[PDB]
RNA sequence: GCGGGGGUUGCCGAGCCUGGUCAAAGGCGGGGGACUCAAGAUCCCCUCCCGUAGGGGUUCCGGGGUUCGAAUCCCCGCCCCCGCACCA
RNA sequence: AUUGUAAAAA
């Protein structure tokens, strides 16, 4: 009988964008957290002299996070609208913590890009040093295709629902998104809000008459753009590990359905393992269909050295792996020379493994897909080519042509992005 | 300086080609007579050695050991005194390529004084002492902190080496909007507390030997908040705290963030000075990123480009079977100067690549780095002999061929 | 610092108190040998530099003075060691 | 009234 859909929603934002504050509202306004709880959050924050974080302390959990008003470890919280069940993902407001940010990006399908409009906070977000770049290269890398752009901090001293700041946000993002992750101009939705007062999250503001579109909680519910459910022999990338009620494992069901009490096997590992209890998204299930962010209690031979960034797989039809591969790379800002023997760290899904380019194949154009018939010394900025790649150890991969969320990769070195990679031939 | 490039090349050669000097039995004497000793004392103690090796056991081993004490006994009376550098002698008999046998008799005076003594007869020569002649730049320690674990390692030259590393578990669940701070504090205020403790433990176990830091200093690499707690700790206090060269804010940990901690700390180590060579392979690369043209790569371009002007830096790779040959011409009374590798060289009739097949007659052959060492100052300013162990090093050898130059003008190429 | 006495050939030490009869006794050590397989006692030869014929050259700390002539006679310098004492 | 190392037993 009637099921509400299980998908997560993720908040990617400027460092100071109030990703926690909007979180705190959206649970309160859907009743998921009690009045008593808001009173206690008010009190604990005041007593340690932290007034303007009352809502933020709902998502900011750790000490350094509460203190500064933005996350460092990934945070998960459950709320329920009229059509769906959500787990909402606060992704770190600090930038040294990219492993918590990739696991937040990975569980998406849907990503909400939260931009602060405040003078100082807005402009700084679109620089190289901001978090907007690192967040857009991750959403594209995780499969995101409908971007929700939420303009926060809009009822503030220096913003009076400024249509000019709002237009500045839109205008700046269409080329910035188009450049960093190859986004098209459309499948983008804009909405002004404020997180501190909750303006335009559930009810319409009268400080803002010019925006007569839907608020955030009525919208998000009624958005049709969800592409999560994938039939096939079954696949789970591990996104998080932790002990609570038994040992628990979190990931996205990126192919098929896994029933309670049954074998998996892990990969490349080949580690036999049985489910003990299934919480799909954040409620108990015994059956669980594809596309749902799984939170499984496991029983295995190992349970505390269990590594994130490898797959669980069918026991039954286990799954492709490398450690040698050919791939298309596209050189956005090394910005200098890559020739053969170049190294970097490799992001696919929740993996972050070292990699080196063995031999360099051929040059390829952006247009038509057409390769050169000769082979080069090297490649430079704004070109594209095909290269052979060895990882340090062994990763499990699909081809981009198989499934792009296990195929699309990011060449990470410094706090920058050198190329966006597309795996073509899995060797051996 | 250009004269010490040649010395190091010689020493590399010498070192390798004295292990490749293997024999059998105890026919392979290594003798190192230290600064200003007593010629007669040594020569006598070798007549005491010949006397006991006149038993020794096993026929051909006797007779060969005798003939190899005899070679030194005769030549050691040539010397008037033990020079200030001492005498290093290596006498024996070795099998070489094609399973052929050669009586090897070496006796020299090290360029820099030898600081060790040794009379030892194995079935190969000993080469460990000659490493001390070129000696050290250091040798840094690297602590890599991350919220999943930590890693103890060193960087000596361009070589990252991993000495030790452990992983930590933290419960990443604290509630769902109604956050339990008893879940926050309970296990973490002891995981984190014991972890800065164990970092300081595994820093004192690994980076301190004989009451002193073995490495020259520590570079500390880490994610936020875990390192300003570790640096200023009382657990890290005393000797480690006073050897903190630089810190580094990094985006990842482990071996991934061991690389990123050198990228960021490059010029503060310094002088490593192999790291600074990797920087300068950086600088060659980002000439080649631009239209300004002071770059060349490969043999061909690079070569004619050194011939018709001058390089500021001439950058060559340490191992390197490419050599300068001078071939006369088959027609006689004309000649060719060509660069070959072991494969082309085996076709002694053409001495060239199989696809061309051109006829030649070789007269002399100088190793391409040795030829360069002996003329870099008449063809440019500065020479760099370079390693492959760094990501810039790796690239030089793989996709330029371990040969190129930063010129003093705008060149053009094929 | 002030004095006093010393520095010899590879080393140690005579001989220098006897200026020409000192290229320097002796010991130890080195080198060559016999000794009878090998050491190695014992003994013999050689042992400042240079030189084809016992020739040339240079010595007794460095450098001068006096003498036809000084390693040997007189003075200064450096260096060493020793007392006593202001200061070190 | 000296000193002498390394792979032999159907």
């Amino acid at each position: 009988a009637p099921k509400k859909e299980h998908v997560n929603v993720v908040f990617i934002g400027h460092v100071d964008a109030g990703k926690s504050t909007i979180g705190g509202q959206i649970m309160y306004l859907t009743g998921m957290v009690d009045k008593r709880t808001l009173e206690k959050y008010e009190r604990e924050a005041k007593e340690k002299n932290r007034e303007t974080w009352y809502l933020s302390w709902a998502l900011d959990t750790n000490q350094e996070e509460r203190d500064k008003g933005k996350t460092v470890e990934v945070g998960r919280a459950y709320f329920e609208t009229e059509k769906k069940h959500f787990t909402i993902l606060d992704a770190p407001g600090h930038k040294s913590f990219v492993p918590n940010m990739i696991g937040g990006a990975s569980q998406a399908d849907l990503a909400v890009l939260v931009i602060s409009a405040r003078k100082g906070e807005f402009e700084t977000g679109f620089e190289k040093g901001g978090q907007t770049r690192e967040h857009a290269m991750l959403a594209k890398t995780a499969g995101v295709k409908h971007l929700i752009v939420l303009i926060n901090k809009m009822d503030d001293p220096t913003v009076n629902w400024s249509i000019e700041r709002y237009e500045e946000c839109k205008e700046k993002l269409v080329p910035f998104l188009k450049k960093v992750g190859f986004s098209p101009k459309k499948d983008i939705h804009f909405m002004p809000c404020s997180g501190l007062t909750g303006a335009n999250i559930k009810e319409q503001s009268d400080f803002c008459p010019w925006y007569t579109g839907l608020p955030f909680i009525p919208y998000l519910d009624n958005l049709p753009n969800f592409n999560r459910s994938i039939d096939g022999p079954i696949r789970l990338p591990i996104v998080d590990k932790y002990k609570d009620m038994g040992t628990v494992v979190l990931g996205k069901l990126e192919s098929g359905s896994i029933c309670k009490g049954q074998q998996l096997v892990m990969m490349p590992n080949k580690h036999n393992v049985e489910v003990l209890g299934i919480l799909s998204d954040d409620v108990e299930t015994d059956t669980v269909a594809p596309g749902e962010n799984l939170k499984i209690r496991l029983k295995g031979i190992e349970e505390e050295e269990i590594l994130p960034g490898f797959i669980l797989c069918d026991p039954n039809n286990l799954c492709h792996s490398g450690r040698t591969f050919d791939a298309q790379i596209v050189i956005i800002e090394h910005k200098s020379i890559i020739c053969p023997g170049y190294n970097a760290v490799l992001h696919i899904h929740t993996c972050i493994e070292e990699v080196e380019i063995t031999a360099l194949i051929c040059l390829v154009d952006k247009k038509s897909g057409e390769k050169s018939k000769t082979r080069p010394r090297f490649v430079k900025q704004d070109q594209v080519c095909i290269a052979r790649l060895r990882t340090a150890g062994t990763i499990c991969l699909e081809t981009f042509k198989d499934f792009p969320q296990m195929g699309r990769f990011t060449l990470r070195d410094e706090g920058k992005t050198i190329a966006i990679g597309k795996v073509l031939k899995l060797v051996p | 300086a250009a004269d010490r490039n040649v010395e190091i090349w010689k020493i590399k050669k010498l070192i390798k080609s004295l292990e490749a000097a293997r024999g059998n039995g105890t026919s392979m004497i290594s003798l190192i007579i230290p600064p200003k000793d007593q010629i007669s004392r040594v020569a006598k103690m070798l007549a005491d050695e010949f006397g006991t090796a006149s038993n020794i056991k096993s026929r051909v081993n006797r007779l060969s050991v005798l003939g190899a004490i005899t070679s030194v006994q005769q030549r050691l009376k040539l010397y008037n005194k033990v020079p200030p550098n001492g005498l290093v002698v290596y006498c024996g008999t070795i099998v070489t390529e094609e399973g052929k046998e050669k009586k090897v008799n070496i006796d020299f005076e090290p360029f820099k004084p030898i600081n060790t003594s040794l009379y030892l007869c194995d079935n190969k020569f000993h080469t460990e002492a000659l490493t001390a002649l070129l000696s050290d730049d250091s040798k840094f320690g690297f602590i890599v902190i991350d919220g999943s674990g930590a890693l103890f390692g060193t960087l000596q030259g361009n070589t990252r080496e991993v000495l030790h590393k452990f992983t930590v578990d933290l419960p990443k669940k604290h509630g769902r909007g109604g956050q339990s701070a008893l879940r926050f504090a309970r296990l973490r205020m002891e995981k984190r507390h014991n972890y800065v403790r164990k970092v300081a433990e595994t820093a004192v176990q690994l980076f301190i030997s004989g009451d002193k830091v073995n490495v020259a200093g520590l570079v500390l690499a880490g994610s936020a908040d875990f390192k300003t707690e570790l640096s200023q700790s009382d657990m890290f206090d005393q000797r480690l705290q006073s050897k903190v060269l630089k810190l580094v804010d990094i985006s990842y940990g482990g071996e991934n963030g061991f690389n990123q901690a050198i990228e960021l700390s490059t010029e503060v180590l310094s002088n490593v000075k192999f790291i600074q060579e990797k920087k300068l392979i950086g600088r060659y690369f980002d000439e080649i990123s631009q239209d300004t043209g002071k770059y060349c790569f490969g043999v061909e371009d690079t070569l004619k480009a050194l011939e018709m002007g001058a390089v500021e830096i001439l950058i060559v790779y340490e191992n390197l079977d490419i050599m300068r040959y001078v071939l006369h011409c088959q027609g006689t009374e004309e000649e060719k100067i060509l660069y070959l590798t072991p494969e082309q060289e085996k076709d002694k009739s053409h001495f060239t690549d199989k696809e061309t097949g051109q006829e030649h007659e070789l007269i002399e052959s100088m190793p391409l780095l040795e030829w360069f060492a002996n003329n870099y100052k008449k063809f440019g300013a500065t020479l760099e002999i370079v390693t492959d162990k760094s990501q810039e090093g790796s690239q030089f050898v793989k996709g330029f061929g371990g040969i190129g130059g930063i010129l003093r003008y705008r060149v053009d190429f094929q």
